């Protein structure tokens, strides 16, 4: 369970500070958020 | 039944004089009525409405209570509103308390 | 200074500085000489509702039924791995003198 | 408990940000994202919209001063 949360907050990171620099556009950076949310929802 | 409001307990199972006091301690810290917390509520008024002032502080127990406006119920305790409404409301009652 | 409590299972202990723990009341009272709970439940009050309270410490010393049974129970509370011997006469001279 | 807290008179009103904005946001205050205040994801008015760890919670609040003003939040897992 904490150890899902802080995998999740280490890879929203990753993919906020991916998006700051330009390397990924919107919508991808979107569908990697949801399906980031939705493969770590299934433990919790 | 022995008298118009006094009755007697017989306890023929157990048998030693430990545990009859325990007993009887039991029996005398049983709840008959009330929410668990609340120690007194004082009926006050305000303007032209009735409001409950309370000596206790339950907020789950008073909104499961009928006949409370949960909307507009208003309580000292911090963490339980902070735990129960949540972050934002509790930031404006430290606040309000100020 | 000695202190003597009321615990929440209707019994009596009686503990001081010297001796570590508590002993119940039967125990000290066996130990100065009172060896017939008769004795002790009238060297207390002549009240029988005083007397119904001392029926949970009365019985917790049901063991211990002579002097020297309190005097070794005190001394193996003070005197940990002696003989019968030395731990009773430590003992009363530790209740004859503190 | 089903008992709805979102129209309680202590809470403010809570939104969640859109990507473009939220990105907007970042770039003009000069921050990284996780230097907004946190929000729990298990918060209870978070719970009530919906929001996941990650996105970024628009809250409006009543004010003397302005009448409205308008703060952001960062949902941090928990």
């Amino acid at each position: 369970v904490t150890i899902s949360d802080i995998e999740m907050l280490l890879k929203d990171t990753e993919i906020w500070d991916k998006l700051l620099r330009n390397e990924l556009s919107i919508e991808e950076a979107k569908k990697m958020f949801d399906d980031v949310a939705r493969s770590y929802s299934k433990a919790d | 039944d022995n008298d118009e409001y006094s009755f007697t307990i017989y306890f023929e199972k157990i048998d030693s004089i430990m545990a009859l006091f325990k007993m009887r301690e039991k029996i005398l810290n049983t709840k008959i009525k009330g929410v668990k917390g609340i120690k007194r509520a004082i009926v006050q008024k305000k303007g032209d409405e009735y409001v409950i002032i309370t000596d206790g502080s339950n907020l789950e127990g008073i909104m499961n209570v009928t006949g409370v406006d949960i909307n507009k119920i208003q309580t000292n305790n911090i963490h339980e509103v902070e735990e129960v409404l949540g972050i934002e409301a509790a930031r404006e009652l430290i606040s309000r308390e100020i | 200074q000695v202190m003597i409590e009321r615990l929440k299972d209707s019994t009596i202990q009686i503990s001081f500085a010297t001796v570590p723990g508590r002993i119940p009341f039967a125990i000290i009272m066996r130990a100065l000489g009172f060896v017939t709970d008769r004795d002790i439940v009238y060297a207390v009050s002549l009240d029988p509702q005083i007397q119904n309270e001392l029926l949970p410490s009365l019985e917790q010393a049901s063991s211990i039924t002579s002097a020297e049974e309190a005097l070794d129970f005190i001394g193996n509370r003070v005197a940990i791995g002696q003989k019968r011997e030395n731990r009773i006469q430590k003992a009363e001279q530790v209740i004859d003198k503190y | 408990k089903k008992i709805d807290i979102s129209n309680h008179e202590l809470v403010p009103k809570h939104e969640i940000l859109q990507l473009e904005e939220a990105y907007k946001l970042v770039k003009e205050l000069g921050i990284k994202p996780e230097q907004l205040p946190w929000i729990r994801a298990s918060d209870p008015v978070a719970k009530s919209i919906g929001a996941k760890p990650g996105d970024i919670i628009k809250i409006t609040r009543k004010s003397p001063f302005t009448g409205e003003s308008v703060t952001y939040r960062y949902v941090i897992t928990g």
